[PDB]
């Protein structure tokens, strides 16, 4: 339980951490928390798992329609804006759950979309994240960003902020995943490459 | 409890076809510097406000259409697409696609075709707007039209002008280029027209926005006519 | 309230599939590495935007099918298959099965023979797609349709070529080799067929996907036709 | 809204049934070792994957059906009773009666006789399964049908073979005693069968399973049978 | 929906009489020993499966009935009178009261008289059960039926035996002499009836219990009738 | 109330504990906690029984339908996102309990999928139990697992998992259950020959 979003030039980064964590004991040692939908959107679920299961189904169908139904890969910010109606329903009732969508805009470019349960959204400019321990990787992205760090020095950045979360977060924290949305498409990487990475690093 | 017909054809519909074929004429035409519609109302007594003859509808800031058929069956159709315009826009955001909006009411329209007991619309309709720098039209049917238009007409002289457009028209010709198209189009099947018995209203593509154009500037333009009938 | 006929056949069914028979022609075609459809629009007058004349939907990433018949019962037959096929892939996570998804607008349609005010849809269909390594075609009519070809058309040219490739088809003949098949056939029930007036639309099994064609490859495939009006 | 007869039988009823003695023609044999049935399409144009052409369908793991009439009203009496199979399951933990089965669809069949608005099914149906160690048969009628047959047929050729088994059927006839009997049955009716133009379907009750036969067995049996059109 | 007479009478319901004196015929008798009943399948070919061939119900333990016009409207009465017969044991404890389980079912025939889009059932009932040491016997009508016979008889040879029995019953006759009574009757009007073409079931009131009569009794009873046949 | 699912090369083992445990009392000395849906897939529930008890009927019903109306044995990882579509539809309701779906996809092998009341899903690549004595028996496996393991290496590592946690859970601990799925079946053991097993162990 613990995700991030953010936009660094040119496209919109995200990541997650694959620990499922069932109160006291550590239930899914790769629980996935990152989903395409849409060849030019993604979002991460953070929160009530079932519940954001389904919210993620009972949403993809959605586009590979809307998709069809007038060729334009349905428009990033108008998709979110379902989840602000989606989740808005159930108000009323009982839903709930976190959910950060990004995308590229077929022409107004990148996006970062913040979402609550109820379905307050909001468009992030910056950087946000979500999940048990989010203050955590917060802290890391409010004294770790520009306005203008690369293509790199983003997913850079983004682990750092799910490195530090994990190990000070009960609840986040075994093993991550990471995907990046640009123009041309959404590249899920596998395990194996992102590791590359902090071995890169420090 | 409606119809349907005994090789290959079908009854009601077609019936409510020709109630447009007699109404009253419009032409609309699109272009690469916006889109124009326009309609020959034909207020025969000078008793009635003119003002009250409606033939062409807003439907949202960048988006409108025109109705030929009864006026009986235009209103509703209307303050309805009027709906489902606006509830797009807000379960998205998006100001509704143009393309989307007429499949719309224009897929109820069908479903009146079909269904126990209820009379298709008469009324075809003649919609246009930007959708996102594309100023598109479309003609709509008393039961599905999937016909978008570089320009077209319906109506009263569907067949004076809907075969008059047939040539002269361009893919390049410009708004105050087909200024005069529908006006002296129109005039083609209406021999003597008063100058306000027609509307006119211009989307251009040049702001996503909507117009309107006063009386006279009308006539001066149907003035450009007197010159069209001589051995032709 | 729609009827049932005096000894074996039935009523307003037939009369709906005449409609058919009316309508638009459209070949689909199988094999091996994929699977191509095709259609004739005959869009007599140059005024209208061929865009919008819609004759093929895509419904899925991997499956989709060419209407004839009217086009009112058309659209409102796909925006609703491809509706009951995104439900099935969020009720299993499965790219809903082909046959499937036929077996359910082809039984719905069925529902609309034998019930209670309501015409059958003037309409059959071709869908075709990759039902996992498995590229296949299908035709359904105005009551169920259980008729998986290897290749068939339908609508106003059905038995020109629906008797043509009754011969030359072979259980091997590849996707280029298939190239030619629709675009040639087509033409044989249409003497003079714009190159445009076309729509061709690709699924190859290769990768489980839906390709279009542009004009002029359409036109440049319309060529090899010369020599087909010669003694034969 | 339905119909009833002037004077002891039933308008629509009789005439939904002719819709069926035009229908595929399709025997169903029961024994004493299991129980097999067989259809026989009449798949004419060689354009259409035979596969799709479905006359015999699963109900469980143990009761099987076969059609004949229209595939309209074929499939949806099926995905239906293939419904209320896996209800009974459900509500209980047994296997679904045979009996019960067929008592449930044919009920339904019969409900849509008397009711206001509603054709009656196309369709007479052939089942037939393990019923705890008894493999047994029947025969569904567009409005209700007690009849537990130790074989019979249903569609084109009826009484061509309805009336062949009349005589020679036994109590004790063995599965590949049977074998023969509905080849050769289907074969009089059908004086030129494509070899897969045809389906089979076993269930033993030796396991209380259902199995199918590939083609050539098919025709690899259709072969004794030349010897049957000889001054007889 | 339905129908009205133009003077007393009234359409369907005897339109659909008719197809009951059209079915089998059926013959059930009281008595003072309980009451039984018998009806006389015409099992034509041989080739059906007698047991199947439904023909008489059993309602509750001690309550039973035997069927007469189509068997469609057979079924779907008795599944529905047994269910009438558990609700109200269910309700009280009582094994239901006869009289009023026949009242029943019998109302309900009759709503579905005067109720729009809905044909009246195709069927006499010879009910016949032990209502607290009285055993009796009711005939059921299209459209209600307060008939509570000593013996009665439904279906094709109504007049044959319901006229013969118009006679010699006694208030007095007893089971074992009732035998041949429904048996001999019943041979009247089937000159030739195979010993197993009837069903017998006795409903002693010497115990509120329904029992079964096998074959051959049935035969060696049908044998006092070549003594029948003799200037009478 | 204790189960266990575990990937050992070829196939997927299931094993579960024979104990209803009413309160205070032991109330089944002998009670399934495993079944077998289709030929190729199978389950085990954990939890309020009356309430899986029906979700196992009103599911193979499910199952032996979709095999039928369309041949191929409703492939796991598409069952399974039944369940998760089941359950949730009873979010806004009351709905509870456990599973694991252990099945071989006609092609894409063995599957592992385990489940929560509320409807979240996550296939489990390695090893997944769950149960009153879950956390007990995963220590078990969390340290006695291996990539490869074997058909065999499995049902022992399997067996060791109840056997600890059957012993050190008030809940978990009578009698013991198995089956496994390979491609071509399942198979239940029948108790007699599964004790045969910690016989030749230790």
């Amino acid at each position: 339980t613990t995700t991030v979003g953010l936009i660094c030039d040119d496209a919109v980064i995200l990541a997650t951490d694959k620990r499922a964590s069932l109160g006291n004991l550590v239930a899914d040692k790769e629980a996935k928390k990152l989903y395409k939908i849409d060849d030019y959107i993604a979002m991460t679920i953070a929160g009530s798992v079932g519940d954001a299961q389904a919210i993620v189904r009972l949403l993809i169908a959605e586009a590979k329609l809307y998709k069809m139904r007038t060729g334009r890969n349905i428009p990033p910010l108008a998709c979110a804006t379902l989840l602000s109606n989606i989740l808005h329903s159930s108000r009323m009732f009982p839903f709930l759950t976190q959910i950060i969508i990004g995308g590229y805009d077929l022409l107004e470019g990148a996006k970062l979309f913040s979402l609550d349960p109820l379905g307050g959204m909001n468009e992030e400019k910056t950087f946000t994240a979500t999940g048990s321990g989010s203050p955590i990787a917060y802290g890391v992205l409010e004294a770790g960003y520009d306005r203008d760090m690369s293509v790199e020095e983003g997913i850079k950045l983004a682990l750092n902020a799910l490195k530090s979360a994990m190990e000070r977060d009960t609840f986040s924290g075994n093993g991550i995943s990471l995907a990046v949305i640009t123009k041309d498409g959404v590249k899920i990487f596998e395990d194996e490459e992102i590791e590359k990475i902090l071995d890169s690093m420090k | 409890i409606t119809v349907f017909s005994p090789e290959g054809r079908l009854y009601q519909v077609e019936y409510a076809r020709e109630a447009v074929r007699r109404g009253t004429t419009a032409i609309g035409i699109a272009c690469k510097d916006g889109v124009v519609l326009a309609v020959d109302r034909r207020i025969t007594s000078k008793l009635v406000k003119i003002r009250s003859i409606e033939k062409i509808f807003q439907i949202d800031d960048h988006v409108a259409a025109a109705t030929s058929g009864l006026v009986a069956d235009a209103r509703v159709l209307i303050d309805r697409a009027r709906l489902e315009a606006q509830i797009y826009r807000l379960t998205y955001g998006e100001e509704i696609s143009i393309e989307m909006l007429a499949k719309k009411i224009c897929d109820i329209k069908q479903a009146y075709t079909q269904h126990g007991g209820v009379r298709p619309f008469g009324v075809s309709l003649l919609i246009a707007g930007i959708d996102k720098n594309e100023a598109r039209l479309f003609e709509t049917d008393p039961s599905g039209a999937l016909i978008e238009y570089k320009a077209t007409a319906i109506g009263s002289g569907r067949p004076v002008v809907m075969e008059l457009l047939e040539k002269e028209y361009r893919d390049d010709i410009t708004l105050d280029e087909g200024l005069e198209l529908a006006i002296t189009a129109l005039t083609k099947a209406n021999e003597d027209i008063k100058p306000e018995n027609v509307d006119v209203c211009i989307i251009t593509v040049k702001d996503a926005q909507f117009k309107k154009i006063p009386v006279e500037e009308i006539k001066k333009l149907i003035e450009k006519v007197k010159k069209k009938l001589n051995e032709e």
